[PDB]
RNA sequence: CCCGGGUAGUCCUGGCUGUAAAGGAUGCGGGCUAGGUGUCGGGCGAGCUUCGAGCUCGCCCGGUGCCGUAGGGAAGCCGUUAA
RNA sequence: GAGUGGUGGCCACUAUUAUUGGGCCUAAAGCGGCCGUAGCCGGGCCCGUAAGUCCCUGGCGAAAUCCCACGGCUCAACCGUGGG
């Protein structure tokens, strides 16, 4: 179930079983990685583009192709932009959760009776602790590092 | 003899009335065996006189409760009989019944005809580890049966053990030619009741075991009689 | 020593006293086919391991 | 309920109409695809499969 | 959200046999999941089992014939002796070399009979008769 | 700890007043002509020890099982309860 | 479509169930129109008369027994019964027929055919007690838990049950014997049909 | 208890109190175990349409009710929204 | 039966302490509801270590007590010699 609403919603992805790119793909690994970098730098985050590939370019996705630098590892988006220094500094979903947290508090300084927002701001800041102390533990960041609601407007 | 002419009297003057009295009557069926399993009615008491003739002896009859019941009439009360038998062969045959009137004697009869009629088959053997034998001295493994609030798994138990369980499953097991038992029982063991159709139960679910062919030389397996 | 019924649909044994049957196949003629009480309250289909015929 | 579950969407190759392009794209887009060359809108995004506004030549599996 | 896989299989199986099921499918796919259903053909519980693959950690196909009373994971998964084997089978068998133990031990998955056999312990992970 | 103290060789009945096992134990006692009912208890002691030995190896694996098992049965056949060809069962 | 013409069949309307469905009789469903009306399949069940005539005529006519309740069903149950020799109940079944031995008409048959089980729900009880084969003519929105033998009809127009019991008793009749060919069968649709 | 008046309160701003038959008298996450029939949201296919974000039928997912099979329960009853 | 009764205490009875192995809609029992710290429980595959786990093998865990066979007090209780 969802980890609050408790919700069973099961719309997502099926994917076909595949172990190689199809054939019709018309671009090459090289060409696909010009594309993401192209899109990178256009300002895009990684699911809007790997969203923009599979709805205009058709290609079903980067995970498919075969890393020609490392053959024990797939392609990925994420990869591509590291290997070309794009990668974020931070993770991108807990750069999202910042981003709205630090909004749905400037809400609450214009409305401090809004107490089911304040619920909701309270879930936000939840869900960063847990990203906070998945990253600390596989080390994506540093192990000083502490969420500050002060200090996050930086971050934003 | 006296058991097999008594049941050669039954069929000379016994008239049936249903499709396996006629079945028993014409010969087309010759030995209990054959009337289970196979999904028939058993209506008349006469089938199984011919059939399991030893049921009728008052050895092999056992009752196990008497019990007086009132009903509230402006008048005042009306007071009946419920008796609770088990009758069978103490060789795989056994039958539970229930039976009220407003006489003991007239509860007794009817309570023994349904038991009777109620009669099923059983498997016997032996699965116990301090055992290890060959023979139909106990239940082949362990089985389970409730009714309303009472639990009974019966375990099977060495040879020359007696009968670990209360009275009225003791009686039902002798009766079933049960020997040597051990017993778990969960719930109001006092409601007679319950308790004796909670053992019927837990014996007749030997039949719902999945077992191997080659379990059946393992455990000494014997269906019905031995 | 006597042969006990098996269902056919199920493969299961059948008890004494449940409320089984058992009938000669509707398709051959020859095959005897046994349903247990489960399987006929359940619907279960039966396929005749002569004729290969399926039914319930 | 399906044991191996399978995508409802199909990737369409195109024809654009005020060029002639040929594309390939997805059936069930969440942008507003666009021609690379003419910059013509070829798919509607919706709730569900777009609306395609150019001649669908093939769909692939 | 899901912990064990393999207690999800027997008990899928055996809830799918009280109805009398034909066919069952087991998912998510393991190799512990794979040895264990081995072990059941091996001893005759199941019928033919087949892995399918999905892009996932994969499925199993399974026919039962019939013939399972009752599979289920033991948990905690409690080491065991080669002396310590008749206190268990009292524990989750109706009789004496009625059911199987399911054990891991250092020489892979086999029935206790079969440890018993080869003189090793293990741990018990799963009965089944 | 508490140091040893010489406990009975008899069990005693579970219920004093059972109408079967008293109507049997009279039956034995009128027969063998017993003094008290502690002597028949007695021999059912005894009787149930060999069972009870004779169940625990019957379940039991190792060197000392077996030679157990062969010490009980000769036992049992110098006392003369069984035949000399008799097995554990 | 061997037994009779699809056209007969249509004009009889065997083919049109009812509003509901089952899942039970998926298989047998052909298709759902867009009014919301399920149609059966004529082919099956044109295979399934054709096995249950034959399973039929092994068994003594006088043990055979049919049961109705359906006022438009009634009529085609006495006909097939005094055809083929069967026994028939059309109307109410007095309860304790098959299992009260003190009932003045009782009666122990070896299969019992039921016009529908929602209807003859005490009959298929009874036979269920007894233990004998049971076969019944189901529609869409039919259950076929206890049923041995089932045959995919409309169970409640007057023209398909008639249609259907002359159908199925042309076809016991033939099976057994009594008659060369389909053809030496003289006796006309129109009488199993119920009178309006 | 019925009738005529009536203060606190019921209302707004800033705080405290943390109590209810706050009851689905049923803690929460995961897998499995016949079906039928309404309604809400989304999606897909088909037929109509006054072309409406309109109407009708079927299917998938998620909610919300009723009846109900195996099974459960002392029973009342629960039964893929399990007890 | 040379013992047999009365009173207090412990165990079984008691699955009324429930790891084996109890219950929480209406009988005692689900915090009024949520988020989260420690703890407990944790998806699939590949490789490495042997901490846990299993097997084998040395040094131990006194004697008496406990079980078995034999021998000595008449058998026994009791002791002695071997095995556990
Ligand atoms: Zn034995
Ligand atoms: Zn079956
Ligand atoms: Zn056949
Ligand atoms: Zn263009």
């Amino acid at each position: 179930a969802r980890m609050h609403a408790r919700k069973r919603g099961k719309s997502g992805s099926k994917r076909p079983p595949r172990t190689a790119p199809p054939i019709w793909v018309e671009y090459t690994v090289e060409e696909i990685e010009n594309l993401v970098v192209k899109l990178r730098k256009e300002g895009y985050s990684t699911a809007m583009i790997g969203t923009i590939l599979r709805d205009q370019y058709g290609i079903p996705s980067v995970k498919l192709f075969k890393d020609p630098d490392n053959p024990n590892r797939n392609l990925t988006i994420t990869r591509i932009l590291e290997k070309h220094g794009l990668a974020p500094e931070i993770p991108e979903d807990l750069m999202f959760l910042i981003r709205r947290a630090v909004n749905l508090r400037k809400h609450l300084e214009q409305h401090p009776k809004d107490l089911h927002s304040m619920r909701g701001l309270q879930l936000i800041e939840s869900k960063i602790r847990r990203l906070v102390k998945y990253y600390k533990r596989k080390g994506k960041l540093p192990k000083n590092w502490r969420y500050d609601p002060e200090t996050a407007k930086l971050l934003v | 003899q006296e058991w097999k002419e008594y049941a050669k009297r039954v069929l000379d003057e016994w008239e049936p009335k249903t499709k396996l009295g006629m079945m028993v009557k014409e010969g087309q069926i010759t030995d209990i065996h054959e009337i289970f399993r196979r999904g028939y009615q058993i209506k008349e008491p006469e089938i199984i006189d011919v059939l399991l003739p030893e049921v009728n002896a008052r050895e092999n009859q056992e009752v196990l409760d008497i019990a007086l019941t009132v009903r509230m009439t402006d008048s005042g009360r009306r007071v009946r009989f419920r008796v609770l038998a088990a009758v069978g062969n103490r060789d795989g045959y056994v039958g539970l019944g229930i039976g009220h009137g407003k006489e003991v004697g007239i509860a007794i009869r009817k309570a023994i005809n349904y038991a009777k009629l109620n009669i099923i088959e059983i498997k016997r053997g032996c699965g116990s580890w301090e055992c290890r034998c060959r023979r139909p001295h106990s239940v082949p493994f362990a089985v389970e049966g409730k009714e309303g609030s009472v639990r009974v798994r019966l375990i099977p138990g060495p040879r020359g053990l007696g009968l670990v369980i209360g009275d009225v499953g003791k009686k039902i097991l002798r009766l079933a030619g049960v020997q040597d038992v051990w017993s778990q029982t969960f719930g109001e063991t006092r409601t007679t009741v319950n308790f004796a159709k909670a053992v019927f139960n837990a014996l007749y679910n030997t039949n719902r075991v999945a077992i191997s062919p080659e379990m059946i030389e393992r455990y000494g397996i014997v269906v019905g009689r031995a | 020593k006597f042969e006990i019924p098996v269902c056919t649909s199920c493969g299961r044994e059948i008890t004494p006293r449940e409320h089984a049957t058992h009938f000669i196949c509707p398709n051959c003629g020859e095959a005897v086919i046994w349903r247990c009480e489960s399987c006929r309250v359940l619907a279960k289909p039966y396929k005749c391991p002569n004729c290969g015929w399926e039914g319930p | 309920k399906p044991i191996i579950p399978m995508p409802r969407s199909r990737f369409l190759r195109v024809k654009c109409i005020d060029c002639g392009n040929e594309q390939i794209v997805f059936s069930h887009p969440a942008t507003k695809v666009r021609c690379l060359i003419c910059g013509a809108t070829l798919v509607e995004p919706t709730g569900g499969k777009g609306i395609v506004k150019a001649k669908i030549l093939e769909v692939l599996e | 959200t899901l912990l064990d896989p393999l207690a999800n299989a027997l008990s899928h199986i055996t809830n799918s046999e009280r109805v009398g099921k034909r066919e069952v499918y087991i998912k998510p796919a393991s190799k512990l999941i794979g040895e264990v259903l081995r072990v059941m053909q091996k001893y005759g519980y199941i019928g033919e089992f087949e892995f399918i693959d999905d892009g996932r950690a994969g499925v199993y196909r399974v026919q039962l014939l019939g013939r399972i009373n009752k599979a289920g994971a033991i948990k905690p998964r409690f080491p065991v002796k080669v002396s310590e084997f008749e206190k268990w089978e009292k524990r989750f068998l109706p009789a004496f070399e009625f059911g199987i133990l399911i054990v891991s031990t250092s020489q892979g998955v086999m029935s206790h009979k079969e440890a018993i056999e080869k003189g090793i312990g293990g741990r018990l992970i799963a009965y089944v008769y | 700890g508490d140091p040893k103290r010489q406990r009975k060789k008899y069990e005693t009945p579970p219920h004093p007043w059972i109408k079967e096992r008293l109507d049997r134990e009279r039956v034995l006692m009128d027969k063998y002509e017993l003094k008290n009912k502690k002597e028949l208890w007695k021999h059912e002691t005894q009787l149930k020890n060999f069972r009870r030995r004779a169940r625990r190896l019957l379940a039991a694996r190792g060197k000392q099982a077996e030679i157990e098992r062969e010490q009980l049965l000769a036992r049992l056949k110098r006392l003369g309860l069984l035949p000399e060809d008799a097995v554990l069962d | 479509e061997y037994l009779v013409p699809l056209d007969q069949y249509l004009a009889a309307g065997v083919h049109i169930g009812t509003q509901q469905k089952t899942k039970d009789m998926k298989k047998f469903i052909y298709r759902v129109r867009q009014d919301g009306l399920y149609v059966l399949d004529v082919r099956k069940t044109d295979e399934r008369l054709k096995v249950a005539g034959k399973f039929l005529a092994k068994f003594e006519p006088q043990s055979i027994l049919a049961v109705s309740v359906r006022l438009y069903g009634q009529k085609p149950v006495k006909k097939f019964g005094e055809v083929t020799g069967a026994r028939a109940i059309p109307g109410r079944f007095l309860p304790g027929t098959m299992t009260n031995p003190a009932v003045k008409n009782f009666f122990e048959p070896d299969v019992l055919i039921v016009t529908d089980p929602r209807a003859d729900h005490q009959a298929m009880r009874e036979a269920v007690e007894i233990g004998i084969p049971i076969v019944a003519l189901v529609d869409t929105e039919n259950l076929l838990s206890y049923v041995d033998l089932a045959i995919p009809t409309n169970n409640k127009g007057r023209k398909a049950l008639a249609l259907i019991y002359w159908i199925l008793a042309r076809e016991i009749l033939y099976n057994r014997g009594e008659i060369q060919s389909r053809e030496d069968f003289k006796i006309p649709v129109e009488e199993f049909e119920m009178k309006i």
